[PDB]
């Protein structure tokens, strides 16, 4: 191993001897030295040789810097007094080409501020900026100045300093001319920034927060207005300043959240759901620029902001609802019902809000940033909220149906007590006098439910579940406990269609199997009143026993009863007698 | 129109056309999101309708169309998000 140190420091000690002859060394020699020293860079044995070679490049670049900067300022190349032509631009491109070639020879790689050609190109702006300006509004004014200059000079300087032969591309000039024009703004801003980051006063901590937020804003506008895919003023933000901004933003969001999750004993209202929704939208409007900025050392906080605000807060909000309120024991039955309706509404509203967030471009991108860094195969970041919300929606939906059905069982008690279905005076013209109370209640109930918005299928789900519970009530508590007149049955059919009518079911569509069965059972029931030839045969108590095991092969075909069971057809026939 | 299965039938075509606008003005992304939300809702309605057609089969084509539509919506969100990315990439390199 020592055979490559006494041999290494030999070429390394011949480099210093050729360096000791600064004059009578042309650019070709500088390339030959780069060829020899390049491998040995970063070794730290050749560090002195590096330091010398770099400070030689710098001295070889000092004169064309003073010339290029003087020519640029004395010809007013960034004003209307200068036009780009083969003559007035010729010498500028020579001085800048040589400066670029010299910068590219720095070992190991040139610093950002050592691209001397771009430093010279930006010098004019540096002088104008420092002259004109000796916080959030200041940073905004700096952007206004920067933007105006960039607008009228960027593509012009690209036309001037284009040099494909020497590596100076148009894409490079676009990136670097903006970056170097930005440097005096970074220095000016970062003075007042480090002046605030050195204080613990609230006024200070907020002024720092607003500063950082303004930086994010201006970086965003720079990327949009001049198509700049380089670093802005985000370089000024250190991890200690981010932690401050991030915590201020999460605290602001939680503070607003907690003023919405304060448990009042009054019936829950939709507003609270809409206000939490607005909170999520406002906080996303505020955090949009930060989210859109592409700096890797930023992802660590972007995920933190996504989780704590757009996942944690919705989950906590779900548990804000569904929560033991001993302060809500004084609620009416119809109040507890409306309270649940409102809960389900609010929950599904926040769900759709997150659905919209999930297709905005900034979310799609930082969702892939998360799926890459955490190696977690998430489709959307909101999958964990949705899947946790889909559970609570069922619990709520079931609660609505149960609480609704419990109430219907209560209001039909009067209608249940009526037993004169075998002695009916005439045909139905209105609804049974004992059902009027229930019909009214059931309309009050559907109207309360209809006050609020739910997805169409969840409406259908709840209302169908109640149509079925209505059928079960009519069949088991009334029909399958009485025998019916001609018009007693017509009256009952009326009553049923009135109760179905109160649900305001999404109708003109098809009918549920349970209701088809209901009307098949009615149809059989109704043969007690038509003395047809093929109906005296069927309405025999002995035909029922003798045919029950065939599943009534005859009757099924004759009467289109295709949704009732054998036992059911039997009970109907038996009920005609 | 009125039937769920023809509402879904048309809405699928519409949702596919939004992805390739002959407009100039790009994607009407808010309208697309609104449509996919309505597609999900209508899907749920068709699902309920099929389910509640037999009490607690010849309802096979409806189940097939339902499955292929649920798969459609699932893939369509990926197609949409891709298009949304592409549309901003294109309007940055111009």
């Amino acid at each position: 191993a020592g055979e490559r140190r006494a041999q290494n420091a030999c070429t390394l000690a011949a480099v210093t001897e050729k360096l000791g002859r600064a004059a009578e060394l042309d650019y070709c020699d500088l390339e030959a030295l780069h060829a020899e020293l390049e491998p040995l860079a970063r070794s730290a044995d050749a560090a002195p040789q590096v330091e010398q070679f770099n400070e030689l490049l710098t001295e070889r670049a000092r004169v064309p810097r003073r010339d290029l900067e003087h020519e640029l300022l004395e010809r007013r190349c960034d004003t209307e007094l200068f036009v780009s032509t083969d003559d007035s631009v010729h010498e500028l491109r020579e001085k800048a080409g040589l400066l670029f070639q010299l910068s590219q020879l720095l070992l190991p790689e040139p610093r950002a501020d050592q691209l001397w050609n771009f430093v010279c190109m930006a010098n004019n702006f540096r002088i104008k900026f420092i002259y004109h300006f000796t916080e959030q509004q200041s940073i905004e004014n700096y952007f206004k100045f920067l933007d105006k200059y960039l607008s009228e000079n960027l593509y012009k300087y690209m036309d001037i300093f284009e040099d494909e032969s020497k590596g100076i591309t148009r894409t490079l000039i676009h990136k670097q001319f903006i970056n170097h024009i930005l440097e005096p703004v970074r220095e000016k801003v970062n003075v007042t920034m480090t002046k605030i980051a050195a204080s613990n006063s609230a006024s200070d901590v907020k002024m720092l927060v607003l500063l950082i937020s303004e930086i994010f804003i201006t970086d965003n506008a720079l990327k949009k207005s001049h198509y700049y895919d380089g670093v802005g003023l985000v370089s000024l933000i250190d991890e200690a300043a981010l932690e401050v901004w991030q915590n201020f933003e999460v605290e602001s969001a939680v503070s607003q959240f907690e003023k919405l999750t304060t448990p009042g004993a009054s019936l829950m209202s939709p507003k609270n759901g809409a206000d939490f929704g607005k909170l999520l939208e406002n906080m996303y409007r505020y955090l949009e620029p930060f989210f859109s900025i592409d700096y890797r050392n930023l992802f660590s906080v972007k995920y933190q902001l996504v989780d704590e605000i757009f996942i944690q807060l919705p989950l906590k909000y779900r548990s804000f609802l569904l929560s033991k309120n001993i302060l809500q024991n004084e609620l009416t039955a119809e109040q507890q019902f409306e309270n649940t309706c409102v809960k389900l509404h609010s929950l599904l509203l926040i769900s759709n809000i997150l659905v919209r967030f999930s297709h905005d471009f900034t979310f799609i991108e930082m969702t892939q940033q998360i799926n890459k860094i955490t190696d977690s195969d998430y489709e959307y970041i909101f999958d964990e909220v949705w899947e946790s919300y889909d559970e609570a929606v069922i619990v709520l939906r079931d609660s609505i149906v149960h609480r609704w059905v419990k109430g219907l069982s209560s209001s039909l008690r009067n209608y249940f007590k009526y037993n004169e279905w075998d002695s009916i005076a005439t045909a139905p013209e209105q609804c049974s006098a004992e059902l009027v109370g229930a019909l009214a209640w059931m309309k009050k109930m559907t109207d309360i439910f209809d006050k609020y918005w739910y997805p169409q299928h969840i409406i259908a789900q709840i209302k169908v579940a109640l149509l079925e519970n209505i059928i079960k009530f009519m069949l088991n508590y009334v029909v399958k406990l009485n025998k019916f007149s001609e018009n007693g049955l017509r009256q009952l059919t009326f009553d049923y269609e009135a109760l179905r009518a109160t649900l305001g079911l999404p109708l003109e569509h098809s009918s549920v199997a349970e209701e088809l069965a209901l009307f098949e059972y009615f149809n059989i029931l109704s043969m007690k009143y038509t003395n047809n030839k093929i109906t005296s045969k069927f309405l025999d108590a002995e035909y029922v026993s003798s045919h029950h095991t065939r599943n009534f092969r005859e009757l099924r075909e004759s009467l289109q009863v295709s949704h009732l069971t054998s036992d059911e057809i039997a009970d109907a026939l038996y009920r005609t007698l | 129109s009125m039937p769920y299965a023809t509402q879904l039938a048309l809405l699928q075509d519409e949702l596919l056309d939004m992805l390739e606008p002959r407009d100039g003005e790009g994607l009407r992304t808010a309208d697309i999101i609104d449509k996919t939300l309505r597609f999900r809702e209508l899907l749920g309605c068709y699902r309920l309708q099929v389910e509640k057609s037999t009490r607690q089969a010849s309802q096979a084509p409806a189940l097939a169309q339902l499955l292929l539509w649920e798969r459609f919506l699932a893939d369509y969100r990926r197609r949409l998000d891709a298009a949304i990315v592409h549309e901003h990439e294109a309007t940055a390199a111009r």
